[PDB]
């Protein structure tokens, strides 16, 4: 009735074998007492670099050992420990003169990768997925407080983007802003994981397109849209001139989060947003250098 | 009974005598789509055999002064064999793979390549050297397919980070008085459950030589080094009319 | 799982990939001193880690016509590590030793020395060549400590005894085409519980070469021989000053 | 109450480990009847001195 | 556990360390005859350990351009030991064989010999050359005893049957990269129970070449094949005076 390599045909299995499980590690590993061991065959410090794998050789295989007790936590060294820290990701200028950012509204390309610090910590992982609390810090060139009321609005990919002051999608009738006088302590919002994907993607090797990729394109390599959230526009709420110079300051704070496939660190300096180019001639060495290897 | 090894998919049969043992990509299977896990409404083909195989798409000549070279995967694998044909004519691709790189030489040689599997292996120019320049590294060095390409600056892996760590990936080494082959079995890895095998590249394939190759003069010179990888759990869905690119 | 073998005491680890198996001197572990073999009746000191560990001391070099090297035991080790101290410090020593020498070689290189213990090794002079003069070994020689010290009439081990028997004592050789090290694990041998480290030495170690040390030109002919050993169970009684001799 | 370390410790053994032990041996050894073996993996004229 | 081993019978032990296994003739073991079996009435003599031993009978020189060699069997052991008289005092003989051929050289070295067991190994003559004179070989060739004799047209084993087929016979190969001897056991093979040693040879050890020897100069180019042979459960009966043929 059936054909057997159908009936065997292992074709189709959705749970994937994994070879390891996850255990509990509230604290550091114990150490427990060791002796001396002159015995031919059991050989700890020999390893095969080759095969792949760190060495599992135990301290206490490697000289004979006391017992401790070891309490010390790892708490800290978790993904929400390590990356719920609110760190500068975003800076918007609104001038009075200049040729940045006048008539009063200015329009930011939701990109965190702009400021080395904390682009630096996600790069260590290639997706991430997690919710993030947005803090905005605004006041003048000096760090000076002013009574200037402000209208942060979030502009969703296909969302009408405002082209002035007093531009109509400022109605924000179904977009999310918030109105903030820069003398009210900074504005802080709760904002979800809101991607098509399952998890933002720090570095995407491919294109978008689909087409051609001549060399005028080339711009777009590495360019992925599941991590192009939209613009974050904001602007002083009234019909003139603003009279006071601003700066907004955007801190971003993740929280919920979920890391996969860690990768090397950032080695060299960082040129440019969503590029990892770096600087051909300056290519300097990961760490510091010494005079011989026979000396320090 | 470690260092010998066959590895048997499709048609194809990999022997080895000096194999240090297998690696598994962050200790996982290749495993076909969930029903939860999947969008893709339609009935996808799993042509098993017919894809699922091993082509061993090429060959570079190790020198005392080669730099090291990298394969984009998805990729590397299209226009060749049935495969190519079902990532072509497919929109949405889903695999994982077998990758067996190979490598021999004598007793009397000497020598250590470092095999990783790079994920979402981004290229990055050196920026018009100053770094004013804001250059983008060309298709034919993105997705040079098999042939693979030649690195410029292994050191920070031509993407800004030191390759000295390059370790926290899937790896293995080919030590020549150790062994003569790597194989590492990677299993899908995207954001995605598919995703188009033309223009999205899951990984990269890295082959560096870290201590440099050498022997005495006399001994036979020409140490090539051959790539020989192997789709699994091939899935595709979302046919349309066959495509290049 | 015989061949390959690593020894750990104290903080001290050596690995071997071609060792013969471990010889146990007449068949006895070395033990600390039972409570009616005792008479010295302070509580002696027990040092353990501290002191039972494994010295790496010296370096020789084999070479074509190499004679053969002695060192003589208890000794050897003093002046050298907190070991030493406790000898210098203390009246009484008692101690077993686990005795690990290693010379490697190609294996386009052949040779193979003698490595024994002799237990209670009296050194005797060649008596002023015609027999008529009552000479005596030096200090220099009977108790060279590192270092050792080299053979002058090897074939009767300067004592005038056939080395061709040497081989009634707990001994190893390395055989080149075989082994890189010997290792013996002599207990602690003396007719007293303890004795002073300092003028009385309870065995030699004899390292000859009996079938000399041969390679074709070219071959790197530096080939060293190192003595690495470990006291075992060392116990000290009898505490007052220090004292070198 | 202890440190572990103390209470492994086997620091202080009396008695000797051995290996070996002394067996009677009034006659010489007695030789029992062989026979041809011809077979691979068993070589008792192999040794390592 | 497979590639050393250990041959003893009679008061003869042949060592190997690198063996490849051990070839049973059509899977039998030599056996003595069964009383269904026999016909001579006469109760026989099994002489056990003074002839079923290992006789080292003869040395050939591979050189790069041998053509092979080969001895008929009864035969061979004439003359040479207790075995020899037995077989020219009695009649009628019977006996299996534990045939042994080695031939050592360097891991530097190569070659492979085929080293067969030919039942009834009929030798033919070249037929004076154009084939119309009915010529036949010599008593010289047919039934050289030790010494064997050299192959003139090894492709058709003298005999006008292709050399290419040898091995559906009892065979074995001495490739010099993998081991350095081989190790038949046939049982007596004849349509008789018993027949007469001189006369009639049960079969012909043929040690062919297939891939030449070779080695870059330098290395020691007298590379010897010995032949030994052990028979087994060897009966004779028929007895008279001493006959050589
Ligand atoms: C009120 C209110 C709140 C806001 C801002 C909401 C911002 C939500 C941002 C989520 C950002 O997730 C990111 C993921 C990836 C990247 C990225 N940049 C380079 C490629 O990856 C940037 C942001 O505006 N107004």
């Amino acid at each position: 009735d059936r054909v057997a390599d159908v009936i065997e045909s292992s074709i189709g299995d959705s749970v994937s074998r994994a070879l390891t499980q996850a255990l509990p590690a509230p604290t550091g590993q114990n150490t427990q007492v060791s002796s001396h061991r002159l015995d031919t065959g059991e050989v700890p410090a020999l390893q095969a670099a080759e095969i792949g794998a760190s060495s599992n050789t135990s301290d206490e295989s490697m000289i004979e050992t006391r017992c401790v007790l070891n309490s010390h936590s790892t708490a800290e060294t978790t993904l929400d420990s390590f990356f719920s820290r609110a760190g500068l990701v975003g800076e918007i200028d609104l001038p009075l003169e200049g040729t940045t950012n006048p008539n009063g509204y200015a329009n930011w390309d939701i990109d965190i990768t702009g400021y080395a610090q904390m682009r630096r910590k996600v790069e260590l992982f290639t997706y991430m997925r997690f919710d993030a609390e947005f803090t905005f810090v605004a006041c003048t060139p000096t760090g000076q407080v002013v009574p200037q009321l402000l209208q942060y609005m979030f502009v969703p990919p296909g969302a009408p983007k405002p082209e002035s002051r007093e531009s109509l999608a400022w109605q924000t009738a179904t977009n999310p802003s918030v109105f903030v006088k820069l003398t009210d302590p900074p504005a802080q919002v709760s904002v979800p994981f809101m991607s098509p994907a399952s998890a933002y993607q720090w570095f995407y090797d491919g294109y978008p397109t689909f087409g051609e990729h001549k060399q005028e394109k080339d711009l777009e390599y590495g360019a992925c849209p599941n991590n192009m959230m939209g613009t974050f526009s904001v602007r002083n709420v009234g019909s003139s001139k603003s009279k006071y110079p601003l700066v907004v300051r955007i801190y971003m704070r993740m929280k919920h989060v979920r890391a996969w496939i860690p990768r090397p660190m950032r080695n060299q300096n960082y040129l440019f947003k969503a590029n990892p180019n770096y600087a051909g001639n300056s290519i300097k060495p990961t760490g510091t250098s010494r005079t011989a290897i026979t000396t320090l | 009974s470690d260092r010998v090894a066959q590895l048997t998919i499709g048609n194809s049969t990999i022997t080895t005598q000096e194999a240090a043992n297998i690696i598994v990509g962050y200790g996982e299977w290749p495993s076909y789509c969930s029903d939860d896990d999947a969008t893709a409404v339609d009935k996808p083909t799993r042509p098993d055999v017919s894809v699922n195989r091993f082509y061993t798409l090429d060959t570079k000549l190790w020198e005392k002064s080669s730099k090291g070279w990298y394969w984009k995967f998805p990729d590397v694998l299209t226009e060749t064999g049935v495969f190519g044909q079902n990532a072509q004519f497919h929109y949405l691709y889903r695999s994982g793979f077998c990758i067996h790189v190979q490598c021999n030489a004598s007793k009397f040689h000497q020598g250590a390549l470092l095999v990783a599997i790079l994920p979402e292996y981004v290229i990055g120019t050196v920026a018009g050297g100053t770094g004013t320049e804001d250059s983008h590294p060309p298709y034919k060095q993105t997705q040079p397919g098999a042939d693979g390409f030649e690195l410029q600056h292994p050191y920070v892996l031509d993407a800004g980070i030191p390759i000295s760590q390059l370790t926290v990936c899937p790896h293995q080494w080919i030590n020549l008085r150790t062994n003569n082959c790597a194989t590492i079995i990677v299993p899908y890895m995207n954001t995605l459950p598919f995703d188009s095998a033309l223009n999205h590249c899951n990984f990269g394939l890295l082959v560096v030589p870290i201590s440099p190759l050498d022997f005495d003069q006399g001994a036979t010179p020409v140490i090539p080094i051959t790539i020989t990888l192997a789709p699994m759990c091939s899935e595709f869905a979302g046919l349309r009319q066959a495509v290049t690119q």
